[PDB]
Parts: C-alpha cells; sequence; structure tokens
C-alpha cells in the first residue's frame, strides 16, 4: 500500500 | 471463536449467479481465509489464538536498524520506517534504547530541511507524509531531545508555504494537493503547539467536501469514499474540533459497513477487499466517532465497546495477518512489512481497548499476553505521548508573527 | 541514453563524461538507523544526483539522469522535482515528455508522484487531448485505480469534457456493476451536469437502480447509490418507495432490504406518520434481526440504532  | 463457528458459514459472499471481476475476486480471498480458519479443525489441536511478539520484535528490532535493497524503494520514506518501526515496538511494550533514540533523533534532524518540515531522507525536500511521521516519531520517543529536533518557527513557514486558497495544503513544494495534507498538517501543527488564528483557515470546509454521496470521505472532493483518506478528514476535524462539520451520521452507516462479515478485517473501499493496514485506518474512526458523537450528547452509544466488532477483526489479525518469520500483512499470502506491521498492531489495540470518559471495557483475544499498550485514535501514538508531547510544546508561545 | 538494464550499462563513476564531477554521497550521520543496502548501482546513479542536485547543475546529462534514478526509486519525489526544473530550464519538449510519464504511469499506477507530474504537464500544455484515452488504458488495467479515476475527474472538470462520460461510465457499469468507483463517478457525472432534482432525470436514475438491485441484490454499491440519491430529499417523500422494496423482501432480499427499510422508517419518523407506533416496532424488529440474525458483524451499530430509535 502506497501511501506517498 | 465467533469465526470459527458454524453459522459464520453463512457469512459468505452471495454472487447473484452475477459474477463479475470483484465476486471473483472476493470469492477468492473468503477460501484463503476460510482454510485459515478451518487451520484447527483438519490438524486436531485446540485454537490458541497468540501473537508472536518475540518474533515481531526481533523483526522490528532488526529493521530500525538497517534493511535489504527490497527497501531502495521507501528510499524516499525513512522518517515512517521509524515510525512504524517506533510504534509497532512501542504497542508491544518493547524498549527504545536512549543510545538508539538519539541516533534516530540525529537522523531525523539530518531528515529535516532548513526551510522547515522534513524529507524523505538526509537531504530530501521537506514533504508533509515523512513530516507527519518524524514528529510522530520524535513524540513517541518523547524526551527535551527529541522534542527539541523540531524547528517550530520553521515548521510553520513551512506549513504556511503549502496552504491553499481554497482551504487544502500541497503535501510539498510543487506537489499534489489531497486529505493526507490536511491531516498531516494539523497533527504536527497541534502537537508542536504552532497553530495561528488562520493556520487552518477554511481547512475544515474542504474536508468537508471530500465527504460524497456514500457517508465516507475521498482524497479530493468528488473522489470515492475511501478508508485511508476519511481517516485523514475525521481526525483531521477532531483536531480543529470541527467533526460536526460532516454528517456523522453517514459516515457511521459508511464504516460500520466496511467490516467484512465473513472476513471480519476493514475493507478501504464498498466492494474492494479486506486489507490489515484498514483494521486502522476505518475502524479508528469509530472511536474517532464516539467522542464526536457523544459530544453531542448522544444517549444510545455504548459504555464498553466501540460501534464494530471488536472480536471480529481480532480474530482476523491474529489468525489471518501474522507472519510466521515476524511481521504482520496484508491479508494471507501477502508479504510482509513495517508498514501493515505498524497497522494490523494498531488495529489490534483498538479493538482491544475501550474508552468513554471513566469506562474502560479492554477485550483481549486469545493469550492475554496478546493485549497492546494503547494508542491515541487521532495521533496513532500512545496517548501518553500525545499528552506528554503537546503540554511541553504548550509552555512554548505560537509562532506569532 | 543508457539503458539500466542494457547488458553494457556502466556505472556512472566508469564513465568518461562523468568525470569532471565528484559524488556526494549519502550522509546518513555515524550511526545510523533504517539503514537501506543499496545495490552498487542504486548507490552510483544516486551519488551523482546529490552531486548535480547539490550544484543545481541544470544540464542535459543531469536530465537524463534524473531519468536513471527515478527509475531506480519513482517514489523520489526531489529527484521529480529537480526534473521539472531540468523540463522548464533546459526547454525540453513537453510532448515528448507527455510520453515518457505516460509509459512511467503504465509501470507505476499507483505512484502518487507520476500521476502528479503528469498533470503539472497537462497543464504547462494546456492540452487535455489525450488524458480521457489514456487514463481509460489505465482503468482497462485495474477499473478502480484510485489515482486513475482522481485524475480522470480533474481533466473533466477543468477541462470541462463532460459529454460522453456518463456513455463511459454505462459501458464499465456492464462490465463490472459492482464497480464503486464507476458508480461514483455516475454521481460525479449527473450531480455536476443535470443534478438529481429533474424530476425524469431522479425516475430514470432510480429505475435503473432498482434494476441493478432486482438484478444482483446482494451488490452493495448499488444499493449505497439507490439510497444517496433519494435520501438526500427524504425517503419518506416517496410512498411507493417502501412498496416495491417491500415486493423484494422474498424475491431479492439481502440484509441491504432490511437496513434500506430500516432507513425508510426512520425518516417517516422524522417527518411523523400515523401508525408511527407500530411503524417503530417494525423498524426495532429489523434492527433486532440485523443485529441478531441477518447482518451481526455490526451488531454494536445495529443495537445502537434500536437505541436511538428509541429516543428519537
Ligand atoms: C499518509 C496518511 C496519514 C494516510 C494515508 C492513508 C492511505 C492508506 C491512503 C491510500 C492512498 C490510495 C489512494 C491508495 C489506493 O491506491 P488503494 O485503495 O488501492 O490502496
Ligand atoms: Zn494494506
Amino acid at each position: 500500500c502506497v501511501i506517498m | 471463536l465467533y469465526s470459527l463457528r458454524p453459522e459464520h458459514a453463512r457469512e459468505r459472499l452471495q454472487d447473484d449467479s452475477v459474477e463479475t471481476v470483484t465476486s471473483i475476486e472476493q470469492a477468492k480471498v473468503e477460501e484463503k481465509i476460510q482454510e485459515v480458519f478451518s487451520s484447527y479443525k483438519f490438524n486436531h489441536l485446540v485454537p490458541r489464538l497468540v501473537l508472536q511478539r518475540e518474533k515481531h520484535f526481533h523483526y522490528l528490532k532488526r529493521g530500525l536498524r538497517q534493511l535489504t535493497d527490497a527497501y531502495e524503494c521507501l528510499d524516499a520514506s525513512r522518517p515512517w520506517l521509524c515510525y512504524w518501526i517506533l510504534h509497532s515496538l512501542e504497542l508491544l511494550d518493547e524498549p527504545i534504547p536512549q543510545i538508539v533514540a538519539t541516533d534516530v533523533c540525529q537522523f531525523l534532524e539530518l531528515c529535516q530541511s532548513p526551510d522547515g518540515g522534513f524529507g524523505g531522507g538526509p537531504g530530501q525536500y521537506p514533504h508533509l507524509a515523512p513530516t507527519y511521521a518524524a514528529v510522530n516519531a520524535l513524540c513517541i520517543i518523547g524526551t527535551e531531545e527529541a522534542y527539541n529536533v523540531i524547528n517550530r518557527e520553521k515548521l510553520l513557514q513551512y506549513l504556511y508555504s503549502l496552504k491553499q486558497p481554497d482551504g487544502s495544503f500541497l503535501m510539498h513544494v510543487g506537489g499534489e494537493v489531497d486529505v493526507r495534507s490536511a491531516y498531516c498538517a494539523a497533527s504536527v501543527a497541534s502537537l508542536t503547539n504552532i497553530i495561528t488564528p488562520d493556520l487552518f483557515e477554511g481547512t475544515a470546509e474542504w474536508i468537508a467536501r471530500c465527504q460524497n454521496w456514500e457517508g465516507g470521505i475521498g482524497g479530493v472532493p468528488g473522489m470515492e469514499a475511501h478508508g485511508g483518506y476519511t481517516f485523514c478528514g475525521l481526525a483531521a476535524l477532531v483536531i480543529l474540533k470541527k467533526e460536526r462539520s460532516l454528517n456523522l451520521k453517514s459516515l457511521l452507516q459508511w464504516v460500520t459497513s466496511r467490516q467484512m462479515r465473513f472476513e471480519g478485517g476493514f475493507q478501504g473501499r464498498c466492494n474492494k477487499l479486506v486489507d490489515g493496514c484498514y483494521s486502522f485506518w476505518q475502524a479508528g474512526l469509530l472511536p474517532l466517532l464516539h467522542r464526536a458523537l457523544h459530544a453531542q450528547g448522544d444517549p444510545a452509544l455504548s459504555m464498553s465497546h466501540w460501534m464494530f466488532h471488536q472480536q471480529a477483526l481480532q480474530e482476523y489479525i491474529l489468525m489471518c495477518c501474522q507472519c510466521p518469520a515476524g511481521g504482520l500483512l496484508d491479508k494471507p499470502g501477502k508479504s510482509r512489512d513495517f508498514y501493515h506491521t505498524c497497522y494490523c498492531l494498531s488495529g489490534l489495540s483498538i479493538a482491544q481497548h475501550f474508552g468513554s470518559g471513566a469506562m474502560l471495557h479492554d477485550v483481549v483475544m486469545g493469550v492475554p499476553e496478546n493485549v497492546l499498550q494503547p494508542t491515541h485514535p487521532v495521533y496513532n501514538i500512545g496517548p501518553d505521548k500525545v499528552i506528554q508531547a503537546t503540554t511541553h510544546f504548550l509552555q512554548k508561545p505560537v509562532p506569532g508573527f | 541514453f543508457l539503458s539500466l538494464d542494457s547488458p553494457t550499462y556502466v556505472l556512472y563513476r566508469d564513465r568518461a563524461e562523468w568525470a569532471d564531477i565528484d559524488p556526494v554521497p549519502q550522509n546518513d550521520g555515524p550511526s545510523p538507523v533504517v539503514q537501506i543496502i543499496y545495490s552498487e548501482k542504486f548507490r552510483d546513479v544516486y551519488d551523482y544526483f546529490r552531486a548535480v542536485l547539490q550544484r543545481d547543475e541544470r544540464s542535459e546529462r543531469a536530465f537524463k539522469l534524473t531519468r536513471d534514478a527515478i527509475e531506480l526509486n519513482a517514489a523520489n519525489y526531489t529527484v521529480w522535482h529537480f526534473r521539472r526544473v531540468l523540463l522548464r530550464s533546459l526547454q525540453k519538449d513537453l510532448q515528448e515528455e507527455m510520453n515518457y510519464i505516460t509509459a512511467i504511469i503504465e509501470e507505476q499506477p499507483k505512484n502518487y508522484q507520476v500521476w502528479h507530474h503528469r498533470r503539472v504537464l497537462v497543464e504547462w500544455l494546456k492540452d487535455p487531448s489525450q488524458e480521457l484515452e489514456f487514463i481509460a488504458d489505465i482503468l482497462n488495467q485495474d477499473a478502480k485505480n484510485y489515482h486513475a479515476w482522481q485524475h480522470r475527474q480533474w481533466v473533466i472538470q477543468e477541462f470541462r469534457l463532460w459529454d460522453n462520460e456518463l456513455q463511459y461510465v454505462d459501458q464499465l457499469l456492464k462490465e463490472d456493476v459492482r464497480n464503486n468507483s464507476v458508480w461514483n463517478q455516475r454521481h460525479f457525472v449527473i450531480s455536476n451536469t443535470t443534478g438529481y432534482s429533474d424530476r425524469a432525470v431522479l425516475e430514470r436514475e432510480v429505475q435503473y437502480t432498482l434494476e441493478m438491485i432486482k438484478l444482483v441484490p446482494h451488490n452493495e454499491s448499488a444499493w449505497n447509490y439507490l439510497k444517496g440519491i433519494l435520501q438526500d430529499r427524504g425517503l419518506s417523500r416517496y410512498p411507493n418507495l417502501l412498496n416495491q422494496l417491500l415486493d423484494l423482501q422474498p424475491s431479492h432480499s439481502s440484509p441491504y432490504l432490511i437496513a434500506f427499510l430500516v432507513d425508510i422508517y426512520e425518516d417517516m419518523l422524522e417527518n411523523q406518520c400515523d401508525n408511527k407506533e407500530d411503524i417503530l416496532n417494525k423498524a426495532l424488529e429489523l434492527c433486532e434481526i440485523l443485529a441478531k440474525e441477518k447482518d451481526t458483524i455490526r451488531k454494536e451499530y445495529w443495537r445502537y440504532i434500536g437505541r436511538s430509535l428509541q429516543s428519537k
């Protein structure tokens, strides 16, 4: 999960 | 166990015989999960939910020191790696050596920009995601030294540098805009006490425009309700003391609909799949929504539990999201990482601990050694570190100019 | 100029056109934490990036290098920034750059920097002519890429490209009626073009939605959509509603029918109605069924709606  | 029961099997997916790419995928996860559930029956042992705390500790303890080149992809998210690790250890009630904490403080000082805020590593342009992370890390440590790494007069400059006329903030200079910037700014500015009167002018209104027809909040006004953005929006409004700028009723129906009847964990979006990191982004919204609702004097609210199945979420995590070798994960099959480690644990802790003034109904699934330290539903750092940090910075004047 | 994947790729340190520069290494401090063991190749490109950047060398060779630095870590927003500077400074052909970012996004469609970089170029060029076609190709690989839908809404909003989007939404809803991104897009579109105040439109919508419900009764999106388009005027201002839904009780039932009914009842109560006492009894029984039998994962919520239904 890419949060940035 | 709520999950291993026989009637729970009726919570299986009703395809309607009209199978789409979504049914298919959902049904796939359900089978891999069923297996885990039935893990016990097939093997003839008694079920014993346990948190491989030592195995997890040894994983975290190593990653705080060094990572393989497999982490070259998070080379611009180093303050995040400190936060995720230093928070998992924080929840596992593990130690933070007076020397390691310093190095972390020393490293973050190298990440910090002369224009304020923090970069993803030494020498990187400041960005609100790494800034949020660096600040939460420094507070988890929580010492004159750590607190003192944060340049508050520069942090306000930086925050103001990203501020948009419509109330939103950019994530970095020349960078994108979405709700994360609002929560990131609100979280660091409040903790360090740099909130001026016009800092967040119009911010609660923009965040309220992100709430759509689903009851949930999207990345920007017009977008699909998403769990990570709904946590950013709600928590940002709780900080600004404006939760009420939203329709909390529908927000509540939306969040509660996100828990998977069959799996027990949460989904980030309607009709997507379960994912362990959402055990915090989505489940963390109920404690936020408890305060909010009780704040407007709600009578029908429970005095022992959150408005989600605490049991089912703890079974999901303990049974399905734990890596034997240490570390937690999205769902069975998925690989382990510090982000899911930090978030499956944060969610377990949300699920095990209730509060409501002076009420305290903790629910610990399996081996009582499974209980985790508490975490604040807004900052996602121990409620004590939060209290300790705000007050310490509270004896400093807001950088007035 | 030279692929990071080429069999004959050579380190920048071993390069003849990169000898006048000294590679500036990363300074993680005498006692590192969450320290990544970069490959000789990753470290090489970046030691050279730290330098070109540090020098603010706005050159063509610097340009070609960000390309390699981006391929080693596309999520490095600092490199993406310096590249935009070079785009302006070196006065680069942006359309040529549109192609670059097009390929990169195909590769990492969930990267935040790549989408934003593309948005910056389209703004610089004031050209949204390739957008809906590019996006649709990404949404063809993943019909729910959040970044793709968000970028899409921006191109439509800003450039006012609304005309054929509802036709697109209908297409994708034919492909996966459970695609919540499309249900949301349909709302984005209608609510920004005609609105749901138009009786014909409202009717057309509820009809279509009642169809998708009486077709895939357990598909939640259609339910949250129908509720969404009506709940903003009062479900109770629609008498026929309770009936048609009550008709689906044995032919198209799910805890969604029950939950919707609990929602109508709530509004026939807010607005006060004769038989309200029975209405409240029926509604609380439904709250207990959902809470005890029909949908127990949210038994905390369902009993709470029972208790609120008491006070108000
Ligand atoms: C940085 C934060 C404080 C919070 C970030 C919360 C998130 C997990 C956000 C996730 C961003 C998006 C749009 C992810 C999507 O690609 P997906 O839903 O497929 O994971
Ligand atoms: Zn995840």
